[PDB]
DNA sequence: GCAGACACTACGAGTACATA
DNA sequence: TTTATGTACTCGTAGTGTCTGC
């Protein structure tokens, strides 16, 4: 069993921030931080995938370097984070005496802080405003609605958006001419089209195309990786003849082995974040998507379900 | 020193002539604490002026980052007490809270023995800084009623029940969202010292998107000016976007909020989607379905349909509360479905409100379906009661 | 830069063990004369005043004066993991941000070396008082801690009284009476049984039993206890140690 | 009668055998032979393996003509040992490939005669063939200066680090409260036999190794007096305690990076 | 009318401890011949009968009969201040609506009074039908709740076979199986260890788990138990006492 | 060595969350 | 505030064990 190759995912992950792309503003910002040394408390959120602790990472290591065995706290959700046997670790070390640079901090990364309990943020609330001189925090969290509110109220908040296509395009190119694979434009833009802004997908199936066929042209990535299925949901329940939907249904879905609750739950979630239809008939394609969800959760999971669903989504959507 | 301490920490109040707003608030626990020892030499028989004489502990309650903290500790150093504060990060536990400041209740301040006229810098005074973070609550409120030192608490939310026994133990202080001219005045300053430029027409934004937090907006002041310095009125949009606070909502105002008329409008609906809808039911899937059933009935509908009238639109909310309490059912039994409950949304809150929105015939009120239910369930076992003895 | 050799740590970990139960965070000060350490109560009410001879020390070298603040429970759990017969030294750089106190045995050998992180107290000094204190009584320790223990069973309120001469403990209060009289306990036999007082004025000054057991756990490391009271000055329990002192300050209950 | 007997001098010494190893392994795979019996079992995390091995000098009266695989579970098998007078002489039975085996309690030499029965469990894990290697390293402390050493340096970090070079033992272990480096220089001493520091020495390493683990180690330190530990870069720890005829080793896997 | 004063306050309570898990309350009948306290459980197949005699316990006057039913969690609860040397005192006036558990100690003069409430039950039934047993077995109670609560950890069903020169205990459950056997033994040195078995006829006879543990939860009242097993008869754990003797009954379930 | 003291692991009752 | 399992967290308690001591 020989060694692992490093995934590209992390071999070629940033390690300055300038690397990081996406959110110039967010990323001039951190730069500014950087180098002023003045980090305040920050909450950093968004969708998964698109750079969050990489850059919290970057710059916890740009702002104190040959003290970061030391002088970095970094916890997680492997770590027990809980109320009690947790307020003394970070309590001893915001109040370890530790000698740096006269602009940097101590710095605590709650890194997935959304999945720490009320009692936990109560205590870091008098925790951060206390020692608010010696060290500073970095919550990293997915969802920001987690976070209580006092948490909020001290901390500067650094919402990250979902990357353009351009800029993953960009890092996308550079990570070929440093791998030098024979790529095609049509290839990327199928990459790009199928990762829907989450960069650490767009670098996976980079990997798996590269090395499942050794070019990157778009047939070989539809091959490799399948086209998202809420976008086929979304062409599905739109469709205006009803024959149309059940062809789509059954070769897309019940064809290439989706299951009947998937289809429903993303059938439900395309429906609410749908906008074209009128607000009403969401609501009864909703009424109408979660009877056919509690019939398939009470057991009864077959095709002439969701016919029957795609059937009475038909019927209010071409209004009787 | 500067350049490497925190905006928020430089510029906090070294008077009482340096808070923002929040006046009368100041003034009555200056007032409070100015008069603690005349009411103790009256031993708590009667009221004073204001009615301090009575209440030997006061507590105070408000949005966060608006000055409750530093209130307290300007009133208690400018009449030389000694500051004696528990926070939620050492514990409050009942063994430790009668091991920890239950003897302090009546001894001296050693450092104030040692540290000094100061007449009066010689006592304590016990700061329970965020009192929501806890029988510790039964603790604080024996406390209470017998301290022989000056006592004050500070929470957020009053209405919760774990402070009901806080009821009439303590002088209550409520503090507000503050007016913008003080923070104005005091950003103006903020602004003219650190030599970055302000636009007075954003300060008023800033506090209305911040919804009154001078904490967060002296962050946003220090962030935003990390790299971009002006700040003009072509970027307040931008900012105040950026920085919005996704505040959770209150259940009464959940209910007004579920059931105006304008967030089902077609120009309303393209910033207030049924997604925002379906975020703002799950702050309180407790109360919102609760809260729904007992005021759709109570308004008058702004969403009619041609032809409709308001019974027609009441029945057909009512078919959709229905069906939301089998989709509940199945959601609370032994399969236990809980992937169910954003269909439990729509059907128990979004739907039945989105035919009978508009302005309220009364005003919302509270769930009456709780309290029947347990009347009815203490009617029901002495039923059993009588049923079993007779038989 | 600062080497400080015990010739065992024994009496270290003993004065530790005396201290350790009240103050949890102590500053240890190093000058030239030897060590200071200044300790404050989490409630404010209780200040543990520490300093030791150099003579104390086998030996001891300084260069810069240095101050030393720590965690009493970390301290007393490395002083714990290392051997009372060992030899400790501490060791601190020219940095403070960790000490090296480390366990030297003569026989076999084994450097259990360990290293401690400082912590960061707050910027309060010393502001060490010298106002006149009208009764210094001074009894054996361990009849005092007896006697102590044994009215501790009833109500916190611990008053002394100054009357008529003689020493006077009360521990009475709302679960029960505890007055129990001491009298003088002079003799030319034993030198370490020996009780002078003041009596300058019979004051009256009351305490928490509570704190008091936390008090007289230092019992151990000196046989002989003074309680020094002035009129309004706080209590004072000093231990004279072999070579310097440890004394309790207590603030008067109210 | 039965075709497998091993009547112990005494319940202690099984009962002392089993709670060495009890608390870090839940399934344990005897395997009855002629030359004695040997128990191979590994840990849930697949991180820390156990070889139990007891000779034939160890048992008053040993027989057993066919080789037999006694699967078992260390928590029933603890508490049919929890029962019973610790003086009492056990004595295992078991059939031709049974679904159980029997531990007569007899109780004193007469009178009270129990028959406390264990299901057997099926463990198809067949017996793993680690035995030893080139180690580059082989010391030998006394059981209770491990034992103390480890249990004072768990208490300072998650991660005991032993670092062997140039006859010398040094343990190191970094973490929050502070960073212990307790050392040992090598020595041997007529006068008491039993506390000498030996030592071998092929290549220096530098091994870590979880803290857990350690102290699971150290709960069987009871068992022998004098621990054997030989570590490798290229193989996992070895922890030989000697028995009073056969051995307890503890093959515990270290951490990388 | 009633004077039921008790030698050792540490005494009465021994027995309400073993009281406490074999029933929840028991209905107290007080009699000169001797104080009778007879439950049925809530399965209506544990049968507890009470006999205190009028020797020992210090002086019993019961003047008038008296039935008395009351709980013991509160008797308990009073009964915490069981100094070795403390006494007991139980007085019942005209309706006693309220017993005033007097507390007089001989080593110190503190005294302490305290009232128990009163509850309607007023039901009591008392029949002991069977008094022919074919086997009677003495053995010390320790054992008997050593190997009561071995064998009722590996298996929630316990049956005897009683054959001859054994005294067979097995006990089969998923996890194994625990077949303890003792024989008659009796050492003239010790009498608690002293063990017989009266044999007339073999009893083979299932019974359950935590019966036999509410059983065995009161093994300190005698160091010798009675153990009486009768074929097709409920069973009967009679304990000793210095005066009297507590005898415990159990349906033998069985379903082949 | 028996007794107390000590801090440890183990156990049980209570609360709060459950879709983004 | 009822909901009605399963999960996780937290605290408190009861013993159980080895460690100091006279
Ligand atoms: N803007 C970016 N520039 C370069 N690489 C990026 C960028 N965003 C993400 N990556 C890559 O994404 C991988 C790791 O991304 P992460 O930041 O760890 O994901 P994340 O933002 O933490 O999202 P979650 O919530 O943790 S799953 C690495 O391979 C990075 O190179
Ligand atoms: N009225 C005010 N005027 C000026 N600065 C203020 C005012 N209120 C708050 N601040 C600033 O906000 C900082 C912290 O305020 P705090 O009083 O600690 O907030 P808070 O009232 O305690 O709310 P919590 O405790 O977070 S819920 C102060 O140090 C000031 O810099
Ligand atoms: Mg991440
Ligand atoms: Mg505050």
């Amino acid at each position: 069993t020989l060694s692992l190759q490093l995934p590209w995912v992390e071999k070629y992950r940033p390690q300055v921030l300038s690397d990081i792309v996406g959110n110039k503003e967010t990323i001039d910002r951190l730069q500014q931080i950087a180098k002023d040394g003045n980090m305040p408390h920050m909450i950093i959120s968004g969708m998964p995938g698109i750079g969050k602790t990489t850059s919290v990472h970057c710059l916890a290591h740009e702002l104190l370097g040959r003290s970061y065995a030391d002088g970095v706290l970094e916890l997680n959700a492997s770590d027990d984070r809980g109320i009690d046997v947790v307020r003394n670790q970070i309590k001893h070390f915001a109040q370890k005496k530790l000698h740096l640079p006269p602009g940097k901090h101590k710095i605590v990364i709650l890194d997935e802080a959304d999945s720490m309990t009320a009692g936990a943020q109560q205590a870091l609330r008098r925790t951060m405003e206390l020692y608010s001189n010696s060290t500073r925090f970095a919550f990293a969290c997915n969802q920001s609605n987690k976070i209580i509110e006092p948490l909020q109220s001290r901390c500067a908040i650094l919402r990250y958006s979902k990357l353009s296509d351009e800029d993953v395009l960009k890092r996308l190119l550079q990570i070929i001419k440093l791998e030098d694979v024979k790529y095609t434009n049509d290839g990327l833009e199928a990459i790009i089209f199928t990762a829907e802004g989450d960069m650490r997908q767009a670098i996976n199936n980079l990997q798996s195309t590269v090395a499942g066929h050794g070019l990157v042209n778009a047939d070989n990535v539809f091959k490799i990786v399948d086209s998202p299925h809420p976008l086929i949901v979304k062409k599905m329940l739109l469709a205006s003849n009803l024959e149309d939907s059940i062809q789509i249904l059954r070769t897309d879905l019940w064809k290439k082995g989706y299951s009947s609750i998937d289809i429903v739950t993303t059938s439900f979630r395309v429906t609410k974040n749908l906008a074209q239809v009128k607000e009403s008939v969401r609501l009864e394609m909703i009424k109408e998507i979660g009877l056919t969800h509690m019939r398939i959760l009470e057991g009864v999971g077959t095709y002439l379900q969701l016919a029957s669903m795609l059937a009475k989504i038909h019927k209010l959507n071409n209004k009787a | 020193r500067e350049e490497d301490k925190l905006w928020t920490v430089k510029y906090a109040p070294t008077n009482l002539q340096q808070v923002c707003g929040n006046k009368g608030s100041v003034m009555k626990l200056k007032n409070w604490l100015a008069n603690w020892e005349n009411s103790k030499k009256n031993s708590f028989k009667h009221a004073g002026k204001d009615g301090s004489g009575v209440f030997r502990a006061a507590m105070l309650y408000g949005p966060p980052g608006i000055g409750k903290t530093t209130a307290a500790h300007l009133v208690a150093q400018e009449l030389g007490y000694d500051i004696l504060e528990q926070n939620a990060s050492d514990v409050r536990s009942k063994t430790l809270l009668n091991a920890g400041v239950k003897n302090a209740l009546d001894n001296m301040s050693v450092v104030g023995y040692f540290k000094h006229q100061n007449l009066n810098g010689k006592h304590f005074v016990i700061i329970m800084d965020e009192v929501d973070g806890m029988g510790g609550v039964g603790q604080l409120a024996q406390f209470c009623r017998k301290t022989s030192t000056p006592l004050i608490l500070i929470c957020n939310e009053r209405n919760l029940p774990k402070m009901r026994p806080f009821d009439r133990v303590c002088l209550d202080i409520q503090f507000r969202r503050p007016d913008a001219n003080s923070i104005k005045s005091r950003l103006m300053t903020i602004a003219i010292r650190e030599k970055f430029k302000l636009d007075p027409n954003v300060i008023d934004r800033l506090i209305q998107t911040t919804r009154g937090d001078i904490r967060q907006v002296i962050n946003l002041l220090s962030t935003i000016s990390t790299t971009t310095k002006t700040i003009n009125h072509e970027n307040i949009n931008e900012i105040s976007k950026a920085w919005e606070k996704n505040i959770a909502l209150k259940p009464f105002d959940i209910a007004h909020k579920m059931l105006d008329g304008q967030i089902y409008s077609d120009i309303g609906s393209r910033n207030f989607t049924l997604n925002d809808k379906i975020a703002l039911y799950f702050d309180d899937f407790d109360f919102t379905p609760l809260m729904i059933q007992e005021n759709y009935l109570s308004t008058r509908p702004s969403v009619l349909k041609p032809g409709q009238s308001h019974l027609e639109a009441v029945a057909e909310a009512a078919n959709c509360i229905s069906l939301g309490d089998i989709v509940e059912k199945k959601i609370r039994s032994s399969e236990q479905l809980w992937s169910l409950l954003p269909l439990h949304a729509v059907l128990s809150s979004v739907y039945p409100a989105s035919k009978v929105a508009g302005h309220m015939a009364g005003r919302i009120n509270f769930t009456a379906w709780l309290g029947q239910n347990s009347k009815s369930a203490k009617y029901y076992r002495l039923l059993q009661e009588i049923h079993y003895h007779t038989r | 830069m600062l080497e400080a050799k015990f010739e065992e740590a024994s009496l270290f970990k003993r004065i530790i063990d005396g201290f350790k139960d009240c103050v949890q965070l102590v500053n240890f000060q190093c000058k030239e004369d030897g060590i200071i350490a200044q300790a404050v109560d989490d409630s404010r009410v209780l200040l543990v005043s520490l300093e030791i001879g150099v003579e104390a020390f086998q030996e001891y070298r300084c260069d810069h004066p240095v101050t030393l603040g720590m965690d009493l429970t970390s301290l007393s759990k490395i002083l714990r993991c290392g051997n009372n017969t060992d030899t400790l030294t501490l060791i601190a750089d020219n940095t403070p941000d960790s000490i090296i106190l480390l366990f030297e045995d003569t026989k076999k050998d084994r450097i259990a070396e360990y290293s401690l992180k400082l912590m960061d107290i707050d910027a309060d000094f010393l502001k060490i008082e010298e106002l006149q204190y009208d009764s210094t009584l001074s009894l054996p320790s361990s009849e005092f801690s007896k006697i102590v223990r044994d009215l501790s069973q009833l109500s916190d309120s611990i008053n002394i009284m100054i009357t008529k001469e003689t020493i006077k403990f009360v521990a009475d209060g709302d679960i029960g009476s505890g007055s129990v009289i001491i009298k003088p306990f002079v003799d030319m036999e034993h030198p370490e049984t020996s009780i002078k007082l003041e009596m300058d004025q019979p004051v009256d000054l009351t305490f928490g039993a509570k704190y008091l057991l936390d008090i007289i756990k230092g019992s151990s490391l000196s046989d002989r206890v003074g309680i020094r009271l002035s009129s309004e000055a706080p209590a004072l329990f000093q231990f004279d140690l072999k070579s310097g002192f440890l004394q309790f300050f207590l603030a008067p209950k109210f």
